[PDB]
């Protein structure tokens, strides 16, 4: 099927492009259901979660607003206090008290009943002895008016001594009075935030799980003084919630600890739908950052979200980076941000990144790269692929068939060389299975095939080649001279269907860069996937010559849809294709059987 | 050039 310009136009109309965007911010979460609701469960309960999810999702953003909005019972005066000279414990009086039983104190069970260890070990034998005894006072560490909002404690560096406290050292002696609080202290009647990786990184997964089932947090100690004082474990009062990626937890999720400590999982999907309310979302949510927002300057980025998506009904759901990139248009717009600026924005992010396909096309135009973008030849296709570095530039890969008499073989080259991944050698495979199985008159196939690209890589990975050498084949089998105006990108299975593939969008507009860099004839374009039908959003430029008829996107199901495209006929009818496969088949038979 | 079909 062809696909018209009505078909493959995917961007939302502007009307009144310059008019000022008013709306209020939307709910932290926004679209995010299942961690919202997952966190939600975790406040419930008290219990320790972890949100996860890709990079620049706004994954703290979201968190440090949502608890923000929380209200717990005001936090305790948290203290430490001595048990002896060399033991000292963790101590928690209602919020306010510490004061007057640190003045009572100064006055070298009165009315703090639940610090009754630190008096009962406070006596006397300064008189029985005359022994001179400064070492005596509490240390408050924390304190609060009201727990509105509850403590929150973000410590993204999560190395001991700022999550369990530090030993200064006077001179050597220490006391209690020189133990200094870490985030573990400071998070007590509230919310402690870590980063995964930063937990695995400095090393201190295990020293935190002691902290957490155990109540052991240990001040850290300098390896040359003396002595040093011993700390009683003491009951943590405090939610934990851990941010990562998915990758980012493995490392912990192999130990069981972790699943046992951290039971609720808060997700972050990478997409949300693409509807109304997610647009009118994004554009209360960057008014709130600060942006001067015009309706089309919220149209541009809300499309290019669901581009970044590679899905016409998805929107990237990484907030972060559609701010980055609204930054860099509000800079293009004067301080405005704006249809025109986000799009020069997007432009100017191609062009940074643009060298490497700029030499391309340059070899290209001198012929070191050999390509044919216009007529016809036997068993040679442009197929599509992506170089394996950011930003993923789409480019044709010129690929050839040749047959020749012989005992049933589908060889490619790139993947006997070595040069071929596990994928793309399960793709020749298949190919190999689908011709075998589908000629069978003369028995085992009278030929063998040689598959290979025309330049060298490095490597291949991927089966979306698979469409392009299955018809180069047939090609050769039959002797049927095929369009070279037109790249073939696809997956086939054994049956001859076609299946989905990757990088669609840059593979589509790899091709165009090429036709339009040696001159669009008007005939070119490109055979794909319908399977891919909601993975196009492709970019203006192309888009725009579609529409012009100077660029075509053709849609197939089967193997054999494309073969007809490109040799501009029909299997059948016959006169048609599959005769002359089946006469080019009895011709290698007849010189195979000398 | 590494390269993904």
């Amino acid at each position: 099927m062809r696909l018209s310009y009505e078909a493959l136009e995917w961007r939302t109309p502007i009307e009144n492009s310059t008019e000022p965007v008013s709306l209020p911010p939307p709910p932290p979460f926004f679209g995010q259901e299942r961690a919202r609701e997952a966190l939600e469960l975790a406040i419930r309960g008290g219990f320790h979660a972890y949100l996860v999810g890709p990079p620049s999702l706004g994954k703290h953003e979201a968190l440090l607003a949502y608890l923000s909005t929380q209200s717990v019972e005001t936090p305790p005066d948290l203290l430490y206090v001595p048990l002896s000279e060399r033991k000292v414990a963790v101590l928690t009086l209602p919020s306010g008290q510490e004061i007057h039983l640190a003045e009572a104190v100064e006055g070298l069970f009165q009315r703090f009943p639940q610090a009754r260890a630190y008096l009962e070990a406070l006596r006397a034998r300064y008189a029985e002895t005359g022994e001179p005894l400064a070492q005596w006072r509490p240390n408050l560490l924390t304190s609060s008016s009201s727990g509105t909002p509850p403590p929150i404690v973000y410590e993204p560096y999560a190395t001991a001594p700022r999550l369990f406290g530090r030993l200064d050292y006077l001179v050597w002696s220490t006391n209690v009075s020189l133990i200094r609080p870490g985030a573990v202290h400071r998070a007590q009647g509230g919310y402690l935030i870590l980063d995964a990786l930063s937990l695995k990184r400095e090393g201190t997964w295990e020293a935190f799980k002691r902290a957490l089932r155990n109540g052991q947090v240990e001040p850290v100690t300098e390896p040359q003084a003396p002595a040093g004082l011993e700390v009683e474990p003491f009951p943590i009062q405090m939610q934990v919630i851990l941010v990562g990626t998915p990758e980012a937890f493995e490392g912990l999720e192999e130990d069981p600890a972790f699943s046992e400590l951290f039971r609720i999982r808060a997700e972050f999907s990478p997409t949300l739908p693409a509807s109304p309310e997610n647009c009118t979302a994004l554009g209360g949510w960057l008014l709130a950052q600060g942006f001067q927002l015009t309706q089309g300057g919220l149209t541009r980025l809300y499309d290019e979200a669901r581009r970044m998506a590679e899905q016409r009904d998805r929107m990237d759901a990484r907030l972060v980076e559609i701010r980055a990139l609204a930054e860099e248009a509000a800079v293009l717009g004067g301080g405005l941000l704006t249809a025109e600026s986000v799009e020069q924005a997007i432009a100017a992010r191609e062009h940074r990144s643009f060298l490497s396909e700029e030499e391309f096309l340059r070899a290209v135009q001198e012929g070191v790269i050999r390509l044919r973008t216009t007529g016809r030849a036997v068993g040679e296709v442009n197929s599509l692929v992506v170089v394996e570095a950011a930003p993923y530039w789409g480019r044709p890969a010129r690929l050839t068939a040749r047959a020749a008499p012989g005992r049933d073989h589908l060889i490619s080259i790139d993947r006997e060389a070595g040069l071929g991944g596990q994928i793309f050698h399960k793709a020749v495979l298949t190919l190999a299975g689908y011709l075998r199985s589908r000629y069978i008159e003369h028995g085992s196939l009278p030929v063998t095939i040689s598959l290979a690209f025309e330049q060298n890589y490095v490597s291949i990975e991927g089966a979306s080649a698979g469409l392009a050498e299955l018809v180069a084949a047939l090609s050769a089998i039959g002797n049927l001279p095929l369009r070279q105006d037109l790249a073939v990108t696809g997956a086939v299975d054994q049956t001859g269907k076609v299946l989905a593939v990757g990088a669609i969008n840059a593979k589509v507009e790899g091709f165009f860069r090429v036709c339009k860099a040696l001159g669009l004839s008007g005939t070119q374009g490109v055979i794909l996937p319908e399977a891919n039908l909601a993975n196009l959003t492709l970019r203006a430029e192309v888009l725009e010559a579609v529409r012009a008829g100077q660029f075509h996107i053709y849609a197939v199901e089967t193997a054999e849809q494309a073969l007809e495209i490109l040799a501009g006929a029909r299997m059948e009818g016959f006169r048609g294709l599959q005769e002359k496969i089946r006469a080019g088949l009895e011709a290698f038979a007849r010189l195979e059987e000398g | 050039e590494a390269v993904y079909a």
